[PDB]
Parts: structure tokens; C-alpha cells; sequence
């Protein structure tokens, strides 16, 4: 544990890099959250295409093929449902994460606003701790003041 | 492969939450809330320490006594009133 | 991750459940008050 | 490339979805107002 | 304009929008006051030195 003021300055320095590190990580979910969302649409798109062909499967008197076609899509139907809910869970979670971040930045700045306002007061006392020691007040004549030691010698 | 990708999809979604708490574990420790005044927060330790030096000046070389202010405040009224008292006569 | 959530909720307790009412129950007065004068102010 | 898109959309958030309404809902007044005076001004 | 065009429902939304800043103004409406009286005390110390 260094001097309380010295530690504070260093402590705030590592706080800055912390938020930006958290800044990057949150963005990753947004990209992946979108990527899966887009992936769902493409997966839903291809499966939808198979159903479109089902018209020609039975139109040409090949309903037996339509049954094969109809069973083909069911594989994707489960997959769409499988990923049809994973996105929903992620959606409500990140927004909660977003709320936490905003407060830290709002909180972070206000704390820093008062950081220096105490340092000046701290340095007021240290300077207001030496002058008297060097000279003191002539009424008491402490003789501990270096100025008096000159007089006695 | 189908299982592998889906697991990874949620890998980062927890890391951000994990780093939400660690950052949401320090700010209060540094400062805390003024209502409680824990004094464990480094910010409070600054406040208490600065007070200690204030005592040295107020104690090692004591400030003027509370009476001393009266002896100088009670007489400055005479000084200010005296100068203006002669000013009115001096003007006339 | 849950364990850390407790520290914030416990070391410095969040506002009491009542506290939300004292601020939610009064914001209605604030929002209604400004629009109440707005209607008269408009007229 | 998506990751950088978040920084702009997050570091400095874009206008709120409402903000578009406040400007779109009023531009109709502006466009309608100028043509409203135009018809009378023409006459 | 929120209520002038017969869109008072939007005015309520608009009225609730400002309340977020109303607290923020009060939040920082007093932090400045505390700092003001503190520095002037610091100024007095320096002159004597």
C-alpha cells in the first residue's frame, strides 16, 4: 500500500483500460448475436425453398416424391426451432449488460471530477506543514526550528 | 460440429457478463457510498489523513484564541468609525 | 458471477423496495403537474 | 467489420428511434406549411 | 408541438423523456455547489504562504 494519493492515480489509470476491454467484449456479442440472427434467416430461407418445390412434386403426379420432399424439410424445421429460441435468450441478456456499462462511465467521470480537488488540498497541508517547522512562531521560541538553531549557535 | 458451434456462440456472452461484475466490483470499493462512510474506501482514507495535518498547525502552533478575534474585531469598529467621524468633520 | 452480484447488492445495499415507490409515486405528480400547467399555459 | 460498426453505434450512440419521429413527424408540417402558403400566395 | 397537433399521447412520451435529464441536472446541480465553497478555502491558504 503506497501513499493513498499515489495509489489513487495509478488505480484510475488501470480503470480506463478496463472499460475499453469491457467495451470490446460487449461488441463481440453484438456481432455474433447478429451473425446468428442472419444465419437463422439463411437457414430458414433454404428450408423455405424446399417447400416451394413441393408444388411441382405433386403437380406432375409424383406425390410420392412430395412425401419425400415433405419429410426432407422436417429436418430443417427442427433446426429452425432449435435456433429459433437461442436468439431470444441472448436478446434479453445483453440489454441488461448494456445497462451496467452506462453507469460505470457516468459514475467514472464524476469520481474523477473530484480527484484533483483533493490533491490540491492534500498539498495545501504538506506545504502548510513545513513553514512553521522551519521557523515556527517567535512567541514560543521552540528552538526546534532550524532558524532558532542558527541564533543559538 | 453442430454442437461445437452452438457452445461457442455463448462463450463470449458470458465473458462480457463476467467482466461486468469485476468492473462492478471495484468502483464501490474505491469510493463506496457516502451514506455509510465505510472509511475502507481509499477515497475516505485521503479525507481522514488530510485532517491529521490540520491538527498539527492548529496544535503545534495554536491559532489565535477565540477571544483574540474579539479584541481585534471589537476595536476595528473604533478604527473604521473614528476615520469616518473625522472625515465628516474634516469635510465640513 | 452470481457471487459478485451479491457483494454489490449487499456491501452497498441497493435502494429499498419502498424507495422505488417514493420516487415512482411522485414522478406521476411531476409529469401530471407539468402537463396540467401546459394545458392552462396553452390556453 | 461488424465489430467496428458497434463502436460507432455504441461509443457515440446514434439518435434514438424516437428522434426520427420527432424530425419526421415535424417535416410533414414544414413541407405542408410551405405549400399551404404557396397556394394562398399563388392566389 | 407534441400536443398542438392533437398528439398529446406523444407529449406524455416527450414529458417522460425529459425527466431523465431532470434528475441528471439535479444530480450535477449540487456537485458544483460543494466544489465552489471548497476551492476558495484552498485559495486562502496559498496566499499566506
Amino acid at each position: 500500500q503506497e501513499a493513498p494519493e499515489d495509489l489513487l492515480e495509478r488505480l484510475l489509470g488501470e480503470m480506463e483500460l478496463e472499460l475499453i476491454e469491457l467495451r470490446r467484449a460487449l461488441a463481440q456479442t453484438i456481432a455474433t448475436f447478429k451473425s446468428t440472427e442472419r444465419q437463422r434467416d439463411a437457414q430458414q430461407l433454404i428450408a423455405q425453398r424446399w417447400y416451394e418445390k413441393a408444388q411441382a412434386a405433386l403437380d406432375r403426379g409424383n406425390e410420392q416424391l412430395a412425401r419425400e420432399a415433405l419429410g426432407q424439410r422436417q429436418s430443417y424445421q427442427s433446426h429452425t426451432e432449435a435456433l429459433g429460441k437461442s436468439l431470444g435468450e441472448q436478446r434479453a441478456l445483453v440489454e441488461q449488460v448494456r445497462g451496467q456499462l452506462q453507469k460505470l462511465e457516468r459514475k467514472y467521470l464524476e469520481l474523477k471530477s473530484q480527484k484533483n480537488l483533493y490533491l490540491a488540498r492534500l498539498k495545501s497541508a504538506i506545504a502548510a506543514q513545513k513553514i512553521e517547522e522551519i521557523a515556527g512562531n517567535l512567541d514560543n521560541a521552540s528552538a526546534s526550528s532550524l532558524f532558532e538553531r542558527i541564533e543559538t549557535k | 460440429e453442430r454442437k461445437y458451434l452452438e457452445l461457442k456462440s455463448q462463450k463470449n456472452l458470458y465473458l462480457a457478463r463476467l467482466k461486468s461484475a469485476i468492473a462492478a466490483q471495484k468502483i464501490e470499493e474505491i469510493a463506496g457510498n457516502l451514506d455509510n462512510a465505510s472509511a475502507s474506501s481509499l477515497f475516505e482514507r485521503i479525507e481522514t489523513k488530510i485532517l491529521e495535518l490540520e491538527a498539527e498547525r492548529e496544535l503545534l502552533n495554536p491559532p489565535p484564541s477565540p477571544l483574540d478575534k474579539k479584541f481585534e474585531q471589537w476595536e476595528e469598529q473604533q478604527a473604521v468609525e473614528a476615520t469616518l467621524a473625522a472625515m465628516k468633520a474634516r469635510r465640513s
